[PDB]
This record gives structure tokens, sequence and C-alpha cells, in this order.
């Protein structure tokens, strides 16, 4: 049953400090290469850091100072100590075994943990906003039209958009959020319905955030010009 | 006269590998460290706790040489103070160290067109070597909770690996013929000095 | 300037062994970065390396050979010897010793490696047969009056083990237009060859031609007249 | 130093077909070179150690070749469930170079398809606290690469544009794309027209979008 | 193990032009590790190019090579009656070492049209019990040419045996034999033999017959 769990990630200010443990099992953490990898958000991967299995420690350049890793024996636990962190270090955060495999990679990672979101901001964690864009005024084009929801200016991610309590699924394209200027967070999510349907069917919008508890409905409905 | 046997370890036929190094006695002669030193076909001449020109001057108990072969990217690592896979668990030199290495490149001699694997090292070991300490078990190396029984596996693996030299690597990966150096002044007469 | 020479039993009954020696003069088995190579090539194919043995006692075979090959060194009287196993009528080859050595510049920069000089190279043949003397027949040129005043003749030597076989024509004073085929091996295992001149129509009559077929393996020397005949 | 480049940055494939992307690094590294599949939300998986060598329960499609300074990756038979992010990961250098390539994604091949235009003004709810967003909407499109452009009164626009993409849908294998423009009500009563140009492979001309505020 | 394949099979011209000769590898290795030797015939090989692009001593500048990645190519300006011989590319980036298959360099000339000789057994060998029936093509140009074996009007098929002798220094031509050998039963029982000859020289096929009862 060898495997690796992540632990201790989430939110801190710009010079904050955080705690990662990942939990190992079937495989000794004091008897093998164990490594910290990261990956910024559509990024690629990058190494950060390495203890061996006689003590020694390792650091890429941008941590060196900054970074500790340790080893628990009786837990069998593998640590990151981060201190002055920056928003530069905003990433998912893994846990890896390096020198393994049936035919002995060497070099290579052959176990990976699940990994866990770190992330930096000063952004005041807030409540998202919803606004409606109301189909617009056309007959019938062709049997096509397009209606939707804006969620803007909340912190942090995730959030949850969904259509007449999940009744409506056809058509729904929710597209992934953007990190604007100001350190908030935008998405839209819009869906496509026949222009006969715009008059007699209810179009509800829900929009669910965990973190600032905000629980918003509303209704979308066109305007005449 | 009765000139130190220098000869015998720099110009020797074949070197051994660094799990397993070579070490040498030198007594009972005089030693001319001015040849060595001015020769211009080594790329590495580093020493710490004595003046290389002053070599010819001190005189010692006995002189211990330490030969072997290695990469050539992993001769930073044969340096007091210094940590890696070669000075953890393949050969460790004090911090207090006195004596001094030698080094120079060999891919003429330590290479072969199809590729040469004569040559191993220690990648799995529990805990760092002491000093001046050897180790040349090959007993199944186990990374995880089940023992197993002496049969290479999933987390059981044979602890020693070759280098894989050959001529068109770039500098970096081709061979290095080490030698280090190390010099003991103790109670007894010094023996060994050079005119 | 080096030379290379093979030696051993030219002959092989199947799946025994056979020993070649190879002796090397110019260069010695004591400087760095020389080797002895041994290559094959059977009739008409393609070349394929064998082995290789080097200065300091590594040596190298190939993998699908590695089983029935080995390979020795004497360097006092400047020897290698080549052992194979188990021998089959499907290596019927020619082999070669080469000498091998690489280039470096005074850094160790290896502008590539060579097998040169190569040696004569001896033709050995593994079958189970017995040495035994060629026949030749007469092959009369057709009963033509002029055709051109253009016609032909000559000999074929049949039955005949092992290879060569040594065919001349007037005892060599005639060279003009004369086609000797190599021999073909037949599903006998046996072997047969021709030889042909072309000769004038109206030269028929007024000079009388002879084949000479020498065959050393079977010390056979004989001579076939050949002369036109009629219907 | 070693840095790797991975080409292509995208392959379009179909089930069935052969695969071939390729590693390059700016020194001869020997064969130290490895290749990892990591599919969306997931951590990566090892698929070819030392360049050649197989890892036990990969599939025997796969496979590796290369050596110096070029390495090649090779899928015979494309599975369905192929369709990941491919990284070439070197551990020539001793101490501290580990580094990785790009990567290279694959999806997969089908027709062409033009994009349906949608347009949406700021709302009243909005322009109450004071903000403006104009979000122009294309829909189900391919291949990917299309271009917007905002047209502020027939005027060009730039730096005020935010784009959002979404994956390849799993019936149609299609993509959607959003772009929105941001200003404040001041910068938005001055003027009257607002449009966006979206260009694509499927379309013969360039497709405008307008609305004048003053009518509606 | 790597396969070296020589592009093309045969290459002919005549003495002054310019030729080209490609070697193609399966895998990637470095480009210092393919050599180009040649071998004449009846000769041992000699090597002409090591690492791809270095001439041997005492090597002509006539010949260069120049070549990357998978792919590597000789080349000869000015080549004289002694340059045309066998060409072979062969690599030491991975063991086993292997040659590749081989080129031929071909002297070019004019077409000929193919001689007919006709040989029915001989008493000598009419007297041992098989007898052997042997026909010659002579002095023709290219090297390719069909034979055809006929006994009573009926083609003969895997009874009959080829050779064919070294191109001509003379002439730069070929010649051909043929072979069919068969018992006395098989000899007695019919009556008329032939063989048939087609060439690109020859404007329709030619067929050469004898009867045995006749002559
Ligand atoms: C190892 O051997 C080399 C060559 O045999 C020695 O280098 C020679 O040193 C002598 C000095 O006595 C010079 O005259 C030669 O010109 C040198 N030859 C070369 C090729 O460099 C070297 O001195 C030997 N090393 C030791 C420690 O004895």
């Amino acid at each position: 049953e060898v495997q690796l769990v992540e632990s201790g990630g989430g939110l801190v200010q710009p010079g904050g400090s955080l705690r990662l443990s990942c939990a190992a099992s079937e495989i000794t953490v004091s008897s093998n290469y164990m490594n910290w990898v990261r990956q910024a958000p559509g990024k690629g991967l990058e190494w950060v850091s390495v203890v061996y299995p006689g003590g020694s420690t390792f650091y890429t350049d941008s941590v060196k100072g900054r970074f500790t890793i340790s080893r628990d024996n009786s837990k069998n636990t593998l640590y990151l100590q981060m201190n002055s962190l920056r928003a530069e270090d905003t990433a998912v955060y893994y846990c890896a075994r390096e020198s393994g495999g049936f035919p002995l990679a060497e070099g290579a990672f052959d176990i990976w943990g699940q990994g866990t979101m770190v992330t930096v901001s000063s952004a005041s964690t807030k409540g998202p906003s919803v606004f409606p864009l109301a189909p617009s005024s056309k007959s019938t084009s062709g049997g096509t039209a397009a209606l939707g929801c804006l969620v803007k200016d909340y912190f942090p991610e995730p959030v949850t958009v969904s259509w007449n309590s999940g009744a409506l699924t056809s058509g729904v394209h929710t597209f992934p959020a953007v990190l604007q200027s100001s350190g908030l967070y935008s998405l839209s999510s819009v869906v496509t319905v026949p222009s006969s349907s715009l008059g007699t069917q209810t179009y509800i919008c829900n929009v669910n955030h965990k973190p600032s508890n905000t629980k918003v409905d509303k209704r979308v409905e066109p305007k005449s010009c | 006269t009765n000139l130190c046997p220098f000869g015998e370890v720099f110009n020797a036929t074949r070197f051994a590998s660094v799990y397993a190094w070579n070490r040498k006695r030198i007594s009972n002669c005089v030693a001319d460290y001015s040849v060595l030193y001015n020769s211009a076909s080594f790329s590495t001449f580093k020493c710490y706790g004595v003046s290389p020109t002053k070599l010819n001057d001190l005189c010692f108990t006995n002189v211990y040489a330490d030969s072997f072969v290695i990469r050539g990217d992993e001769v930073r690592q044969i340096a007091p103070g210094q940590t890696g896979k070669i000075a953890d668990y393949n050969y460790k030199l004090p911090d207090d160290f006195t004596g001094c290495v030698i080094a120079w490149n060999s891919n003429n001699l330590d290479s072969k067109v199809g590729g040469n694997y004569n040559y191993l090292y220690r990648l799995f070991r529990k805990s760092n070597l002491k000093p001046f300490e050897r180790d040349i078990s090959t007993e199944i190396y186990q990374a995880g909770s089940t023992p197993c029984n002496g049969v290479e596996g999933f987390n059981c693996y044979f602890p020693l690996q070759s280098y894989g030299f050959q001529p068109t690597n770039g500098v970096g990966y081709q061979p290095y013929r080490v030698v280090v150096l190390s010099f003991e002044l103790l109670h007894a007469p010094a023996t060994v000095c050079g005119p | 300037q080096i030379t290379l020479k093979e030696s051993g039993p030219t002959l092989v009954k199947p799946t025994q062994t056979l020993t070649l020696t190879c002796t090397f003069s110019g260069f010695s088995l004591s400087t760095s970065g020389v080797g002895v190579a041994w290559i094959r090539q059977p009739p008409g194919k393609a070349l394929e390396w064998l082995a290789l043995i080097y200065w300091d006692n590594d040596k190298r075979s190939s993998p699908s050979l590695n089983n029935r090959l080995t390979i020795t060194k004497d360097t006092s009287k400047n020897q290698v010897v080549l052992t194979m196993t188990n021998m089959d009528p499907e290596d019927t080859a020619t082999y070669y010793c080469a000498h091998f050595f690489s280039h470096y510049d005074s850094s160790n920069y290896y502008y590539g490696s060579w097998f040169d000089p190569w040696g004569q190279g001896t033709l050995v043949t593994v079958s189970s047969a017995s040495t035994k003397g060629p026949s030749v027949f007469p092959l009369a040129p057709s009963s033509k009056s002029t055709s051109g005043g253009t016609a032909a003749l000559g000999c074929l030597v049949k039955d005949y083990f092992p290879e060569p076989v040594t065919v001349s024509w007037n005892s060599g004073a005639l060279t003009s237009g004369v086609h000797t085929f190599p021999a073909v091996l037949q599903s006998s295992g046996l072997y047969s060859l021709s030889s042909v001149v072309t000769v004038p129509s109206s030269s028929l009559g007024t000079q009388t031609y002879i084949c000479n077929v020498n065959h050393k393996p079977s010390n056979t020397k004989v001579d076939k007249r050949v002369e036109p005949k009629s219907c | 130093d070693i840095q790797m480049t991975q080409s292509p940055s995208s392959l379009s494939a179909s089930v069935g077909d052969r695969v071939s992307i390729t590693c390059r690094a700016s020194q001869s590294i020997s064969t130290h070179l490895h290749w990892y599949q990591q599919k969306p939300g997931k951590a990566p998986k090892l698929l070819i150690s030392a360049a050649s060598t197989l890892q036990s329960g990969v599939p025997s499609r796969f496979s590796g070749s290369g050596s110096g300074t070029d390495f090649t990756l090779t899928i015979t038979s494309l599975q369905p469930e192929d369709f990941a992010t491919y990284y070439c990961q070197q551990s020539y250098s001793t101490p501290r170079g580990l580094s990785f390539g790009g990567g290279t994604k694959v999806e997969i091949k089908r027709t062409v398809a033009a994009p349906s235009v949608f347009i949406f003004p700021p709302s009243d709810e909005q322009l109450k606290s004071g903000t403006a967003s104009v979000v122009c909407l294309l829909n189900n499109f391919y291949p990917r690469e299309a271009k917007v452009q905002w047209k502020v009164d027939n005027a060009l626009q730039s730096g005020n544009s935010q784009e959002s993409v979404t994956e390849q849908d799993s019936k149609d294998s299609t993509y959607s794309l959003s772009s929105t423009l941001t200003l404040s009500k001041a910068d938005y009563e001055k003027h009257k027209v607002y449009a966006c140009e979206v260009t694509h492979q499927g379309l013969s001309s360039p497709v405008t979008k307008s609305f004048n505020r003053g009518e509606c």
C-alpha cells in the first residue's frame, strides 16, 4: 500500500509562514531520497527541494534561505517549513520519492502525492457579486439564444455556479475564473437555450461561495429596448 | 637515492572504483614533489593545509596515497566540508584534512567505443560514512517495510550502480583519475621528506 | 606499416569447432587504444562483425553469437586466437582479422575510430562431404557453317569438392573472350562451373582447343580436347 | 542551467494514429532523460526511464528512443485515454540542476466548426455601482485558434480585455471563448458604439457584432 | 540493434561525373561513430572515411563525407576507372557494430545485344546417367536478362541453375550461363529442348531450340 498524503496548505499574507506535511505508507522516509516539487497554476513543473537518506539537504536558488526540509521517523513524515512567503510561491506542492521503480529508474520520481495548494495574497477575503446577462432582443435567430451570469469581485477561489438548482445542465459552459488586476477573481457562466423558451421557463442563477459564506440566487429576464 | 615509488601510483595500468578505492603506504624513501607539481598533465592540483611549494622542506612520518576513478563533474566533491553522493557514501575527507588532491582526465584510457561499465559507485546507504572509511558490502538494500530475503524486486535494490563512460560524452561525464595524498607526522621519527 | 595474416584449418565438419589464428606484425597488443577484431563475410553477402579484443584483455562479442565464441590473445608471440563451437553449414564464409584504433588529440576529444588494415581473409567451408575428383565434359560448338563468322565452345566442370578449381585454355596461350563463370553450390553439396571460349566460325577445324582443369584438394589434372561434332 | 525544449507545443491526433514527440537539450545529456504523463487535476505518472526503458505497469504501445541532445517518445496506437500532457525531465546535472520541459498537450481531432457570436452590454444593476463590463461570447468552434478585437465607437482597443477559454467538451470536442472589457461609467457614457470583431479559421470573413447604446 | 539502409542499391555512371551515396540509420547516434569503407572485387576492404567527415591517410581529395541526425552522405566528384567498387557504411554507436548492405558503383555504356549459344549434353556425360543442357547469353548490357527453359514446348521450373560473370573489363558487358540437369529417364523421354532470352536490347524474345534426334 505505497501511499503519500500531503496536508497543510492554505492562504497566507505576504511575509507569512506555513508548514506542509507528507505522511508516507509502506515506504520509509528515512531510507529514500525525498523531494518537494511545485507546479504553478497553468505552468509547468519545478523542482524545489530534496533530502537524502543520510541527511543531506539541497534547495533551489529561488527558495534558499527561506525554506527548510525535515523528517520525522516516529511518525514517518516529511515536513516543509516555509518562511517569508511571497506571491510567486502560490502553487500546488507535491511530495515525491526519487530513484525507485521496479527497473530502478535512477533520478526519476516514481511515486507522487496528491498535492496541496498554497496561496499567498493580501486580498482581504470577500464574497462574489452576481450580474445577469440577459439574452438579446431577437425573435428566433435560428432557434438559438444565449443567457448567463457574471460572477465578479470575490476572494478566494473556488466558487460554484448552478442553474435552476441543477434542473438544467444541457449547453451550460462555466468559464474558468481569471485573476484580475485588483487581486480578486471573476468568471462567467452561460447557457444556450431556444428562443421560444425565453418566455415560459423561469431561469434561476445560484452562486455559492464557501470561504465568505455568500449564497446568492437571482433571476435573468429579457428587457425591452 | 631510493626515491619514493610515485610511478607505481600515478602510472598504474588500472585504477579502482570509488566505492573500493585503493590505499598505498609510502615510507622509507625520499619524495620529490617538484616533478609532480611542475607537470602540465594535471587538471586539478589543489591543497589546503600546506603550501604547495613548501612540500620539499616538510618532513613527515608517512604518506598515504588513495586512488580511484570518478565522473568529471564530481571532482569538486573531493574536498573538506563537501556533500553529495560521493562524499557521503563513497569517499569522505576530514574537515581538518592535511595533504592534497590531484586529478586528471583519462578519456582515452577509460572509455570504450561501446561503453565502459566496469566502474561502480554506491547509491543506497542508511547513514553517512566516517572519514577514511571503506564499505564493500553488497547486500540487498531495503527501501520499504516488508523485508526481502535476498531477492531483488520493487523496493529492494542492489546498492551499486555503474558509470556509463563513452568517448563521445561531454566534459563533465568523462572519466577522471584521482589521487589523494595524506601526510601523517607522528611522534615517531620522520621518514618521508625530500632533498 | 602493419600486416595481418590468418591461418588455421579451412575445412570444418558440421557441428564441430573451428580455431583460427591471426598473426600480426608492425604493432603490439600493449599500446593504449589498440585492438584486434574479427569480421566475417558470407559469399556475396554483407559484412558481419564477430568479435573484438583490447590491449587490457577486455573483450566484446556479438550478443547473438556470444554463446559459442571465445577469443584469446598472446602478446609475446603476437597472436590472436578465435574459437567457435557448434558449426553450421550456413557459417561458410570468408574470415578477416583487422587492426582497431581510435583518434584523440592531446585533450581526449575522440575524432572517431576505424577498422584499419584488414587481413587477406581465409575461406572456411562447413559441410559433410568427401573430396572427389572433378569430371569435365566438352561442350562442343554448334554444327553451324558461319553464323556471321562467330561461334563458341568450352567445357563443363562438374562434381568437384571442395573449392577452388583452376581452369586454363590452350595452356594459357589463349585469353581472348574466355569466360569462366563462378561455380555454384548444388542441392547435393557439390560444385559445378563452366568455361567458354568464343572463336571464329572458320577456325573450328583449323585449331584444336584444350581445356585444362587443376584441382589441388583432389590433386586432379585433366585436359579435355574440344572439337566440333556433326548431327 | 540545462534547458529542455519540447516539440510540438500541442498536437492533434485521432484514435488509432501514431504520434511522436521530441525533446531537445541545449547540451548533450547522454541518456539521462525520463518521460512523464499527467492528466488534468492529477499528479504526474512516470512512463519512460533512461530514455529507452519501459516501466512496469505501462502499456507496451509507449516507446522511447534517442541519445545525446535529441530524444523522442512514440505512441503506436492511440487509445482514447491517452489524451494528456507529457513532460521530459533530465537528471544529468549532478548537484542541483534538475529541470523539466515545457510540456506537450494532445487533444482529439475533428472537423471544422464556425462559432456562434453573442454580445452582452453592461446591466443597469451593474451601472448602479459604477462598473461597466462588456462581454462577447463565441460558442462551439474548432480549432481553438481565433482572434477577437474590440472597437469602442469604431476605434481600436487594447489593454482592457480579459479572455477566458473552455477545454474540449465531452460530446462535440469544441471550445468556447469569452472576452470582456472593464471600464468606468465615465468612460462608458461618453461613447456610443461598441463592437467585437471575431476571426476564425472556419469563417470566410471576420464577423462583427456591434451595439449602439442610444437605441437600446 | 541499429539497422543501416544504403541508397541506392545500385548506381551506374560514366567515368567523369559525380556520385552520391546515402546511408540512413534506424536510430540516432553521434556523427563521430560512422565510417565509410570501400571493397573491390576479390580483395579486402580498406578504410575510406572515419568520423563521417575525416579522410584517412593516403585517400585522395575526391572522396568527401557529411551527415547528421539519421542521414549521412558520401560524395565523389571526379571518379576514375579505379573508383568503381562496393561501398559500406559502418557504425560504432551501439553494440553490435553493424555494416551497411553495400552499394555497387557500375560503369555505364551502350546497350548490347546478347548472343545465344546452345549446348546439348555430350557422350562423356550422356554415359554417366545424368545429362546437362546449357545455353549461354554473351556480351549484353545491362545486367538484367530473363532466361526460360522449355522442353517439348513446356516451360520448366525449379530444375535449372544460373551463373553470371563479373562485368567484363574491356567491354563493360556480362555473360550468363543457364544449366538444366536431368536423368537418362528424364532425358530420353522428350524430343526438342530450347531456351528463351528476354532483354532490354532485344526487340522480341529470342528462343533457341535444338532437337536431339536430328542433331
Ligand atoms: C608517468 O609516465 C609518463 C610517461 O611514461 C612520465 O612522463 C615522462 O616524464 C619524463 C621525465 O622523467 C619526461 O622526460 C617524458 O617526456 C614524459 N613523457 C610524457 C609522455 O609526458 C611521467 O613522469 C610518469 N609519472 C610519474 C609520477 O613517474
